[PDB]
RNA sequence: UUCUGGUGUCCUAGGCGUAGAGGAACCACACCAAUCCAUCCCGAACUUGGUGGUUAAACUCUACUGCGGUGACGAUACUGUAGGGGAGGUCCUGCGGAAAAAUAGCUCGACGCCAGG
RNA sequence: CAGGUAGACAGUUUCUAUGGGGCGUAGGCCUCCCAAAAGGUAACGGAGGCGUGCAAAGGUUUCCUCGGGCCGGACGGAGAUUGGCCCUCGAGUGCAAAGGCAGAAGGGAGCUUGACUGCAAGACCCACCCGUCGAGCAGGGACGAAAGUCGGCCUUAGUGAUCCGACGGUGCCGAGUGGAAGGGCCGUCGCUCAACGGAUAAAAGUUACUCUAGGGAUAACAGGCUGAUCUUCCCCAAGAGUUCACAUCGACGGGAAGGUUUGGCACCUCGAUGUCGGCUCUUCGCCACCUGGGGCUGUAGUAUGUUCCAAGGGUUGGGCUG
RNA sequence: GUGCGGGCCGCGGUACCAAAUCGAGGCAAACUCUGAAUACUAGAUAGUCAAGGUCGGCCAGUGAGACGAUGGGGGAUAAGCUUCAUCGUCGAGAGGGAAACAGCCCGGAUCACCAGCUAAGGCCCCUAAAUGACC
């Protein structure tokens, strides 16, 4: 009949945010959880790329317990260790904190926790 | 004292309201445009609040100064020819 | 070029009949019609003594159509000098009547009736009126 | 006071830090360097705000109990 | 190459409506909830621990040209410059530019980084 | 010495804007349009507001995001609380208005309160004064995990210098020295000083007794431009005229001529051109009332109505009033 | 056309007397989802113009200008009327032409010269110049 626009989710969860506009993008950090597991990201900036990603499934690669829970606090500072480092290797600590859905204590506090382990600090 | 009675409006009206520089120019970090006051900080020109397309400069100076309804307000960095030496 | 309008702050400048661009309608209602050839001040006045004698010489029969209306208002100095603006309904009201644009139309009846019709018709308008048919 | 075209007065008061001076004025009719006006009318008394003087930065101000 | 998730370059040829269809490898519902936390009322939404079932809805695709939108050629309006007419108070001519509406047609996007089948 | 009375006397003020003056109105700032697509830009030209409000509608963090309508429900019979659907600047923004806004300044809550001090590259806006914006730096805080924000309130008005003075701070100075008074500097307050870039701490009128310096760029009589109104003529035309539209007249409206009316303009004259009327004596033109020549006639005749050509000529004596 | 209600008998019904909404046809300085010329700002280049453009210093003058074309407010889009913007002229430049009219048009005067060619406007006579040719 008649078509309505309606702000999107990502629209309206204050995801961009000012002053960290100074670069052309700011260095966020994709830190989603899905319906079972969660995924990290550090994407860079400019146009694309990032520097090292990884996920709650590729650490069961490295050393990890095969039918092991992922939703479990304990795997979210899993997956924020596995992603760092490397990162860092890759040339220099470019990580920041964006993350608009998590009241704080939300399942990445330990993925922000364990950026602080590997070098990034603020 | 303050009076009454019938009368129009009176007194006229001046900004003003016109454009500082523009596009592709050594736009120094003065004030672009500026059709009205109380503009917010922009470290380069403008390009947003209107038909669809950013625009952007050839050259930039420290920072700037532009409108915060139209053109504007910040995002990403424009400078054509990277100001360096080598 | 006016029809029965309703109360409102109905107020403001005279205004300026410029080029023809604007009116340059065609034939929509009704079999033949009435153009005009230059703009002017239509008053209510006219319109008024031009439609019923469209009817006049008909009684009746078909059914009369209006597909225009007056807005610029018309402000006249009583006789004293030039203090300020005129009031804007000492005398009337009007518009604007370009070239190009349909006035009278009528319809449902021969073309010798609907002929003789706008020609009086046309004596009340005090611009020159051109008369068409259709196609 | 009553508002209104007759004897009216601007409710401009000071804030002056405890036990301490600057950054304010302190006369019969005069007011601080920020210069505060309340409202007297509206519900108010006993103003106060920590703000930064001369002396050191930041205290407690808000003078006129 | 196909499919799926997060984030962009482009923002109604990329929108909406309708119909069909797919996955418990991924994503959503959903199960539980004495807790950290949230609900000025309900854990509906956030959030936390996780069998089963589902993938209806939502979402992601496909098909279908109702409703939007994108958009020629030609003509017309207007207009700079240089002139000529003129009773409606405008208009014409040489020359340059030349859209809006409307018509044929296009069209129900196309891609970039990374990860999981 | 001093409190009243005290223009009887003396010294002055009593604005301007204003297509004459005067009366009225209007004489800052803020919103839109006229400014003819960068700004700027007139006129008592077209519509509305301000001389504030606010311990917070301030800042920050998180979160929440309409109007209206339809279908239903105890207290509903058009709107009120609830649930579902359509939910699209067509809501809400402290107050006028334009623009802008749902990455929200919208709305709610906790913590708080930069409604920060000292500076500030580079610029806008004005003749000037003045006004506005502003990254970053130095000394200290608030909120969030953090990045990070805030130097007032969505923005634009909510205002006004100088001088005289009150009071605090500051051992700056302080005329013999040491102090002090005073002054200087830092900070704040007093003036519908609006006729508000505000001449005074404090000031209204007449002048037909008028005077002087100037001009019609500023009026009155009049000429001129112009001329809606006025006068005359004409077009279409329902009707009145018994019937029949136009012998006569003719509603609702329209197009012109002429130009003596009422006005505007006030262009040439206030180193001036004496106002009206009457009287004396005329000149010209015309849509000439009478005389003459004609058409129509709801014109029998005698007399009239209307229209066309034509003015050659002629065209009154008194009561009352200037 | 559809259609809450509401008028006249009063529930079948009824001329749109009349709100939203769908289709069709218009008006607006303060409407305008869209959208010229042109003006203006800025970066290069070829020439042209005997630095014209800019800053500082000494002496000025002038602030009631008028008119025509063009784009808009006032008046009836009435005035060589009035009030703004822009260009040109007069005003501080004649002359040629419109009979005679400074402001309209052409062209804008160091000077002499019984020296020619042109612009605007014209070519029977009066003041020079076609009663020239063809339709």
């Amino acid at each position: 009949k008649a078509k309505t626009r309606r702000e999107d989710r990502t629209a309206r969860h204050v995801r961009i945010r000012k002053k960290v506009e100074g670069t052309p993008e700011r260095p966020r950090l994709c830190v989603f959880r899905s319906n079972k597991h969660l995924y990290v990201q550090v994407i860079d900036d400019s146009k694309m790329h990032t520097l090292a990603s990884a996920s709650t499934m590729q650490k069961s690669i490295s050393e990890e317990l095969d039918y092991s829970s992922s939703p479990t606090i304990e795997v979210a500072k899993k997956v924020g260790e596995v992603i760092a480092s490397a990162c860092l290797e890759k040339g220099i600590t470019k990580v920041a904190f964006d993350r608009g859905g998590y009241p704080y204590h939300g399942r990445v506090k330990a993925l922000a926790d364990a950026a602080r382990e590997k070098g990034l600090q603020f | 004292a303050h009076k009454k009675g019938a009368g129009s409006t009176k007194n006229g009206r001046d900004s003003p309201g016109q454009r500082l520089g523009v596009k592709i120019y050594g736009d120094q970090v003065a004030k672009p445009g500026a059709i009205i006051v109380r503009q917010r900080g922009t470290k380069f020109h403008a390009g947003k609040n209107v038909g669809i397309g950013k625009d952007h400069t050839i050259f930039s100076l420290i920072d700037g100064l532009v409108k915060f309804e139209k053109f504007g307000p910040d995002r990403k960095k424009i400078s054509v020819y990277p100001r360096e030496i080598v | 070029m006016l029809s029965p309008k309703r109360t409102r702050f109905r107020k403001q400048h005279r205004g300026r009949m410029k080029g023809i661009s604007y009116r340059g309608n065609r034939i929509c209602f009704g079999r033949y019609a009435l153009q005009a050839l230059e703009p002017a001040w239509i008053t209510s006045r006219q319109i008024e003594a031009g439609r019923r004698a469209m009817t006049r010489n008909a009684r009746r029969g078909g059914k009369i159509w209006v597909r225009i209306f007056p807005d610029k208002p018309v402000t006249v100095r009583p006789a004293e000098t030039r203090m300020g603006s005129g009031k804007g309904s000492p005398e009337y009201w009007v518009a604007v009547v370009k070239p190009g644009r349909i006035l009278y139309e009528i319809s449902g009846v021969a073309e010798n009736i609907a002929r003789r019709a706008v020609a009086i018709a046309a004596s009340k308008m005090p611009i020159r009126t051109q008369f068409i048919i259709s196609g | 006071m009553a508002k209104g075209k007759d004897v009216r007065v601007k409710v401009i008061l000071e804030c002056t830090g405890c036990v301490r001076k600057s950054v304010n004025k302190g006369s019969r009719g005069v007011s601080r360097y920020i210069t505060q006006k309340n409202r007297h009318n509206t519900p108010s008394r006993l103003e106060l705000r920590k703000f930064c003087p001369y002396c050191y930065k930041h205290t407690i101000h808000g003078e006129i109990k």
